[PDB]
C-alpha cells in the first residue's frame, strides 16, 4: 500500500439554489418558532433564515 | 468608461408602500467566496471574444 | 390597487378610500389643511409610472463582495429619514427634486438601516475606492422607517 | 379569521379591518404614532404559526 506521499484534493467551489417562488413556506417558519421564544427576530433577518 | 447597465434610480414607489407584490421566479444566486469573482472573470473573457 | 389607480386618476373625492388603501391616521387624513391638496393629488397619481433600480442593487452587490471575502467592516449611518406611508411627513417628503426613497421593512436594528444607506451615496466613504467609482445618484438620502 | 391572515399577509392598508377583527379602541388605533408600525406588522403576522 505505502508508495508515495502528500498530494490530495482541493474541493471545487459551487453555488446553491432553491425551489422557485416568492412566498415563505409554512413549515420552516412554524418550526423555527418551536425552538426559540424571541418576540422579534434576533439577527434581524427574515429571508436568510 | 463602461456604460453597461442603465437605471437612473427613479424610486417613487418605495415612498408609497401598500403596493401589490409581483409573484415571479427567483434567481437565488449565491455569491460563493471564490466563484462570484470567477463568473465575472469569465464574462470579461467572453466580452473579449 | 384598484382604489388608487382606477381606469384613470380622479380628483380625490372620498377620503375614506385613502384611509383603507395606503396609510395610517384616519384622523390625520380627516384633518388636512386646504393647502396640501394640490401636493397630495400630484403626489399620489405620479406613483403609477416610474420604477426601475438595477444600479441600486449593483452598489449593494458590489459592497457585498467588498466585505464578503474581505473581512468585516465597521461603519457609520449617515441619513435623513421619512416617517410614514400616507401622512403629512410622506406628503411633505415628496417636495424637492433629487431625493431618493429607500423603504425599510423592519428598521428595528441598525444593520438594515446601515447597509441600504451606505449603498446609495457615491461609494461608501472612506472605504478604499480601488476598482470602481459608481456615480452618486441624487445625494441626500431619505429612508422610510417606522422606528 | 379571514381579515387577519388573507392568502398571505399584507402591509396593513386599511385600519378599519383592524378595529373589527381583533380589538377595542377604534380611537387608539386611529391615533398610533408612526413608530410602532414596524412592531405591529411584525407582531400580528407572526401569530399564525
Amino acid at each position: 500500500p505505502r508508495s508515495r506521499t502528500a498530494h490530495r484534493v482541493d474541493m471545487v467551489r459551487e453555488c446553491d439554489f432553491n425551489p422557485t417562488m416568492n412566498l415563505k413556506a409554512a413549515g420552516p417558519k412554524a418550526r423555527l418558532r418551536g425552538s426559540g421564544v424571541k418576540s422579534r427576530r434576533r439577527v434581524s433577518e427574515v429571508p436568510l433564515a | 468608461s463602461r456604460i453597461g447597465l442603465p437605471t437612473v434610480v427613479s424610486l417613487y414607489d418605495l415612498m408609497v408602500p401598500a403596493f401589490i407584490a409581483q409573484n415571479s421566479a427567483l434567481e437565488g444566486a449565491r455569491l460563493s467566496g471564490d466563484l462570484s469573482k470567477a463568473v465575472g472573470r469569465v464574462h470579461q473573457m467572453l466580452g473579449m471574444v | 390597487r384598484a382604489k388608487l389607480v382606477g381606469a384613470a386618476r380622479e380628483g380625490i373625492p372620498n377620503r375614506n378610500d385613502v384611509a383603507k388603501s395606503t396609510g395610517w391616521n384616519q384622523d390625520q387624513v380627516q384633518k388636512f389643511p386646504d393647502n396640501r391638496m394640490d401636493s397630495l393629488i400630484s403626489l399620489l397619481e405620479q406613483m403609477q409610472t416610474g420604477q426601475s433600480k438595477l444600479t441600486r442593487l449593483v452598489k449593494g452587490f458590489l459592497i457585498l463582495l467588498e466585505m464578503a471575502e474581505r473581512k468585516e467592516v465597521d461603519f457609520h449611518v449617515g441619513n435623513h429619514i421619512h416617517v410614514t406611508y400616507a401622512i403629512a411627513p410622506v406628503c411633505d417628503s415628496y417636495d424637492l427634486p433629487g431625493r431618493c426613497y429607500v423603504f425599510n421593512s423592519k428598521p428595528t436594528s441598525e444593520a438594515h438601516a446601515a447597509v441600504l444607506l451606505a449603498m446609495c451615496r457615491e461609494y461608501p466613504p472612506p472605504q478604499f475606492a480601488s476598482h470602481v467609482s459608481v456615480p452618486a445618484d441624487a445625494e441626500d438620502v431619505c429612508i422610510v422607517s417606522q422606528g
